[PDB]
């Protein structure tokens, strides 16, 4: 797991109708229910994992920088003299 | 958005409960807005009046009376349906189901009655319960009043009878009117009310002013202002009219009482007043047949 | 062919908390099992990297039990007097199955 | 769960019977509403734009007016849970005579 | 007469009691004579007959 | 949710609320006990069909409106107006009654 | 302090509670982009955004600005068969035909339709016609110099064509918004405008993205007929009318707004007066729409620049509240 | 009698239980055993039952036994509550009473 | 809701004032559409052409101009209506008073009426300033519809 | 309400919402690549040519 | 989490879609079984000694 990735948990809902068995001819309506949970943790699941970009070896090919102004610009020029 | 919810009754055959799934979308009118309503309230059972199930002029009637409310979500044992009229205008955009034309990006869609076209095709009975539902159709205005007025035009050439009406073409579609078969007997039916009122209300109408004109003018400015721009118009409908007919102020203002109220009344249940618009976003623009449509509570 | 068949597939989503290494400790991402006669003739002509899996998961899994439970108790029993007893008696039941 | 007699015969010897049940909790509403007035407020705020005015007896005359409007609201949802209640046990409850 | 009506009647006795308070007639209290419920009426008399 | 329509804000309380039913049968009964008044007169007054809704009448235009105007004109009942296509009988007015 | 707690708004909102009561950088982003999200959701219509894609062949969003009225052209395949009927048999039907085909012509169905017609193309189409001249050829100039004099030319030859038949322009062209942004691309436009709500209160700034201002402009010194000549302070109302010419001028076609106080049951009558053009006598001449409110009388504007020199009338303030079209008459 | 048996000051609230599906999530903050993960869960787990001891100890501390008037009744070895409610919560509320 | 605010212009009286409190819930009609107004607007004194007061189908013509408003709540020195004509949009539904012998079922569209029956009465008068108010007569519209034949015919 | 259940319920429901809504993040950096390709793609004739 | 690109042109913004993915367990039985001669039950429990 590298830093970050946000590791979560995987969960198993089951429906357990004990006293079912046993005894009873339990009887139900049904759209009724008797809900069970328990969380897996044999291992765990990977929600999320985030790329970088500057990590990407296409960050070589440009000079990427942050201006955040540029919301308020108008035109950007870049004038070259050779 | 003032969610209404009607209340599936006991139980339900499981095709059944899957007929109310695909009702999703469909406009349905409640006749009262209390939060807690039945289903045997809103479905088409609850319609009759006169111990008979109405026309086509009897719906129009009670869609000008109820609520009309978008189905949102239908759930076992409830449906979920937030009134039309509820609310400030402009919001609550709820999903619609087009049926027939296209519904473009606007329009103000009127719920008509559905006889107007395939007749008990949209009846969705429900056989467990023993009810049923007949949704409106939802058209736009003007192709709405176009229809409405285009069936009544076919329904009075009918009543007497010895260039086609029922193509209308509406936008690049040709919507076909006609089902031809028995459908139009039984389209022709149910209108066969709605034809009368129209025949009456204007009959009624032209013979009340062909007597009145001619007995007022002669009894001031009404006189001048009247037949000068009357020139080859009322005075010549008047001559035309009174040759292929027959011709008392006293009857005369008594009976343009009862026919100045009838006829607005007429032009209530007609021009079927929109209930929504279509105004989409992030969307198709046109809604094709069949296919959920967003829509606003006013024109 | 087989870095077609050994890179096809999307890894899954699990992070096991024990992995299978190599004795060196790399991971092991894979599984690959074969007939015996083409493991054979695989084996000779193509691969051949280290043989002995320096750690494998001896043990099995485990669970966590979230809690859903129907108190159902025995009143007349002293218990009967104060039903509130109910009340705390569920609310013991929490704790025992914490 | 279901009662059982015993009984005294070879005949089948019952087994305990258990229904599970569930019910439809429904949705109401129970609203009620009071107002306030422009004028009504600015005995509340205490400042003026300009930052002077009302001293402090302002507040014990207007709360006093405004827990009147509480007090009467609350009495609205006490009284309506009367009527709440009272509805849906004869929603739900059949005549005698039948 | 009609048994439209009639017809559109459960016979449950299992029902029979919750249709009860639903009334088989449709008038309001506030006319002069009983009239035919208006649209705007509701109803639930008990309607036996 | 405090809306401002008159005056200033308004505040609207709405308190989301449901409900089961607690028994297995019938936990409640209504019964009818006594009968508070009779709402209705009770009798002694006839049906007019002259009101409602018409008929195809007498083919002799001045039988038909004989009888009409011969049964209409003695009773409590028969409408002093003429029957409007739109709209409701009218039936005849006065001041007050037993 | 007294002024900020009613501006950054508690007052309020403690008579509620009463009631009640009795990488480091992306992490710095995502912690401030996470309170955005809750504040605007802390926060809470006054409001809608219609969207649509169409071409630039008409219309044309960079052209225009920030404030601008954008109309629907629907059923642009439909027309030749409502105009056969509806339409008195001495009218030559034909017209239409190779009239909307000419306008087409000048410039298929493909997958963008040709919807919106600008405010704006409609002044130019029909400026000769209406009559003044040089106010209204100034926005005849706009057009031919950003938005072609062919498509003019097309348009109002199907604009005489449309009010020759029958088939009018309304029927035809209704109200969709006020051109918030466009995003072009090639012969394609994805136009937003509000469906309905206020204007001034949309991308808002100086302008919405870096060119200028935001108003709805009526664009003409030669529409904006500002009634109420004679007039009391009162919100004031916009509408919008086609004015007709049914052989008086060969089929005129005129298009302006109306600015006054008066409830649309009122603007018939001060629509018969005003208008000489009555004297058509088939029937049927100037249809209104109200584009919506004005809630204060005053922001009517007087100036002339935009894009060459136009007149160009400036409203401050408006909350289009759209409505139908009525005509009978 | 006509005392009420004593009668609710208090509305018996709710305990959480079984409402679970659980879910954790970390990145890896002093985190070297993924059980600190797992863990974690255990942490969640022993906020809800402080909670509910703490609803349960409120609930047994919150004040019991009011005594209302109302007339308790004798029909038939029963003690029943006549409860006619007009005067008192459909006093003079419009509202007809049900 | 754009409300009009209408300033009782002062004068009053203590039984003029409690004659105002019952007026909530009826209509009002604002030759305008207005934040500031004085009261003399709305009364009927304001109804009144050139030298003479409209008959009941002059009313008509009146209300057929200016906008009908509801009065929503009257405090000490304003009137709060909302002209339905233009402010109609609120979430829930204002309250309209019923005045007339009629009866508005659900659904009903309502229509005004000037006051127009025998013992309709309705005109409204307030001594400490000089003006009187004549609410309409809230109406089914198949009922104000005949209602307007008839006296059109009568005329 | 000042209890175990809302107050500690509702905050399990913002880092709920920080996943979400880093998650979009990606879409971003993701997307600064997908940039990148385009206006790269878009300079570069063919090497044919 | 499933990965998102976001993308240019007002088209509507991606509309990200954030679930529980879930799955359906099996079951399967897995049965065997063993030998007990009516000879080895007499002896090991002690009958026949």
């Amino acid at each position: 797991v590298p830093t970050g990735s946000i590791l979560s948990t995987i969960e198993v809902a089951s429906h357990r109708r004990l006293f079912d068995f046993f005894a009873r001819v339990r009887s139900d309506e049904n759209s009724l229910y008797d809900v069970e949970f328990d969380a897996l943790l044999g291992s765990y699941c990977n929600t999320l994992s985030l790329v970088r970009f500057l990590e990407l070896g296409l960050s070589v090919a440009c000079v990427c920088t942050k201006f955040p102004e540029l919301a308020y610009m108008n035109e950007g020029r870049v004038q070259f003299e050779v | 958005c003032f969610e209404a919810d009607i209340a599936i009754p006991s139980g339900i055959s499981r095709p059944d409960a899957a007929a109310l799934q695909r009702c999703e979308g469909r406009v349905v009118f409640l006749p009262t807005i209390r939060r807690q309503l039945a289903l045997a309230d809103v479905a088409h059972e609850s319609f009759v009046s006169g111990g008979v199930s109405p026309d086509t002029l009897g719906l129009l009637l009670a869609y000008r009376r109820r609520f009309p409310a978008v189905i949102t979500r239908v759930l076992p044992t409830r449906i979920v349906a937030c009134p039309v009229d509820l609310g400030l205008t402009h919001a609550g955009t709820v999903n619609l189901r087009n049926t027939s034309p296209v519904d473009l990006c606007n329009g103000d869609p009127v719920s008509l009655v559905p006889p107007v076209f395939e007749g008990q095709a949209t009846d969705v009975r429900l056989e467990s319960l023993d009810l049923t539902l007949r949704f409106p159709v939802p058209l736009p205005t003007p192709l709405a009043r176009e229809i409405v007025a285009r069936l009544v035009a076919r329904g009075i050439r009918d009543l007497n009878p010895d260039p086609d009406l029922n193509v209308l073409y509406y936008n690049g579609a040709r919507l076909s009117l006609v089902a031809d078969v028995q459908q139009l007997a039984s389209v022709n039916t149910e209108l066969r009310s709605l034809v009368l009122n129209m025949v009456y209300s204007i009959t009624e109408g032209t013979t009340l002013i062909l007597t009145l004109i001619p007995r007022l003018l002669a009894l001031g400015y009404v006189n001048a202002l009247l037949q000068m721009q009357s020139v080859t118009r009322e005075a010549a409908q008047l001559i035309h009219p009174e040759a292929p007919m027959l011709m008392r102020r006293l009857p005369l203002y008594e009976a343009l009482v009862a026919w100045l109220a009838h006829a607005g009344q007429l032009g209530d249940i007609l021009a079927l007043a929109p209930a929504v618009r279509v105004c989409t976003f992030d969307g198709a623009a046109v809604v094709q047949s069949g296919d959920m449509a967003p829509v606003i509570r006013y024109p | 062919w087989l870095v077609d068949l050994t890179t096809a597939t999307q890894p899954s989503v699990a992070v096991p908390r024990l992995t299978h290494a190599d004795t060196r400790g790399r991971p092991v991402d894979g599984v690959l099992v074969t007939t015996a006669a083409i493991k054979q003739r695989l084996l000779q002509s193509f691969l051949k990297v280290e043989d002995t899996e320096a750690d494998v998961p001896v043990t099995y899994g485990e669970m966590v039990l979230n809690g859903a439970n129907l108190v159902t108790a025995l009143v007349m029993g002293k218990a009967v007097r104060s039903l509130d007893d109910v009340g705390r008696h569920l609310l013991d039941m929490q704790e025992e199955q914490l | 769960h279901q009662p059982l007699i015993a009984r005294d015969g070879p005949h089948p010897v019952e087994q305990p019977v258990h229904n599970y049940m569930t019910k439809v909790i429904d949705r109401r509403a129970l609203n009620a509403a009071f107002s306030l007035a422009t004028e009504a407020i600015a005995l509340l705020t205490g400042e003026a734009l300009d930052g002077t005015g009302i001293s402090l007896h302002r507040q014990l005359r207007a709360i006093q007016q405004l827990a009147r409007n509480v007090q009467a609201v609350l009495g609205a949802f006490e009284r309506g849970t009367a009527d709440q209640m009272l509805h849906v046990l004869l929603e739900k409850a059949p005549p005698l005579a039948l | 007469f009609t048994a439209a009506d009639i017809t559109a009647k459960h016979r449950c006795l299992e029902r029979l009691i919750v249709e009860t308070g639903s009334a088989v007639s449709t008038a309001t209290a506030a006319s002069d004579v009983q009239f035919k419920r208006p649209p705007g009426c509701r109803e639930l008399v008990e309607d036996p007959c | 949710a405090r809306h401002e329509t008159g005056g200033g804000v308004n505040f609207t309380l709405t308190q989301p609320r449901g409900n089961v039913d607690l028994g297995v049968g019938y936990t409640a009964v209504a019964a009818t006990a006594t009968v508070r008044n009779p709402v209705t007169d009770m009798g002694n007054l006839p049906q007019n069909f002259y009101l409602g809704r018409g008929a195809p009448p007498l083919l002799d235009n001045a039988a038909a409106v004989y009888l009409r105007n011969a049964v209409v004109a003695g009773n409590r009942l028969g409408p002093a107006q003429p029957l409007p296509v739109f709209g409701c009988a009218q039936v005849p007015r006065r001041a007050g009654m037993d | 302090t007294a002024p900020m707690a009613w501006a950054e708004s508690p007052r309020e909102l403690a008579g509620h509670a009463p009631l009640r009561r009795v990488t480091r950088a992306t992490r710095d982003d995502t912690e401030q982009a996470v309170d955005k999200i809750l504040r605007g959701a802390r926060r809470a219509p006054r409001y809608h955004l219609t969207r649509q894609v169409t071409l630039t062949d008409l219309c044309q969003p960079n052209a225009e600005r920030a404030g601008a009225l954008l109309l629907a052209l629907r059923h642009p395949t439909d027309l030749p068969h409502l105009a056969r009927h509806r339409a008195p048999p001495g009218r030559q039907t034909e017209r239409l035909a190779e009239a909307w085909g000419q306008l087409l012509e000048a410039s298929e169905s493909g997958c963008a339709r040709a919807g919106l017609v600008s405010f704006n193309f409609l002044v130019a189409a029909c400026t000769a016609a209406y009559d003044a001249r040089d106010a209204a050829e100034a926005v005849r100039a706009h057009i031919t110099t950003n938005y072609a004099g062919a498509r003019l030319d097309r348009f109002s030859e199907c604009l005489r064509a449309m009010v020759h038949t029958h088939v009018f322009p309304h029927e035809v062209m209704r109200f969709f918004g006020g051109l918030v942004s466009w995003v072009t691309q090639d012969e394609l436009a994805s136009v937003t405008a509000v469906c309905s709500g206020p204007q001034e209160a949309t991308h808002t700034g100086h302008p919405g993205r870096p060119c200028s201002a935001v108003t709805i402009p009526a664009c003409a010194f030669v529409d904006l007929d500002a009634e109420l000549c004679l007039g009391g302070p009162g919100a004031a109302f916009l509408y919008l009318v086609f004015t007709y010419r049914q052989c008086r001028d060969q089929e005129l076609c005129c298009v302006y707004v109306v600015k006054s106080q008066l409830p649309p049951r009122g603007l018939e009558a001060a629509l018969e007066r005003l208008f000489g053009r009555l004297r058509i006598t088939t029937c049927t001449y100037a249809a209104f729409a109200e584009l919506g409110v004005m809630p204060d009388d005053s922001p009517r504007c007087l100036h002339r620049t935009e894009r060459v020199g136009v007149p160009v009338v400036i409203l401050e303030g408006v909350v289009w509240r759209p409505g139908g079209w009525r005509a009978c008459a | 009698e006509d005392t009420e048996a004593d009668v609710p000051v208090t509305y018996g609230e709710m305990v959480l239980n079984g409402a679970n599906l659980v879910t954790a999530l970390v990145m890896g903050k002093a985190v070297r055993s993924l059980d600190d993960v797992g863990r974690h869960l255990l942490d969640m787990q022993e906020e809800q039952l402080e909670a509910n001891r703490e609803t349960l100890d409120e609930l047994e501390s919150a004040p019991q036994t009011t005594r209302v008037r109302a007339d308790l009744v004798a029909i038939g070895d029963r003690l029943v509550f006549l409860e006619a409610l007009e005067k008192r919560i459909y006093a003079a509320t419009n509202v007809p009473y049900p």
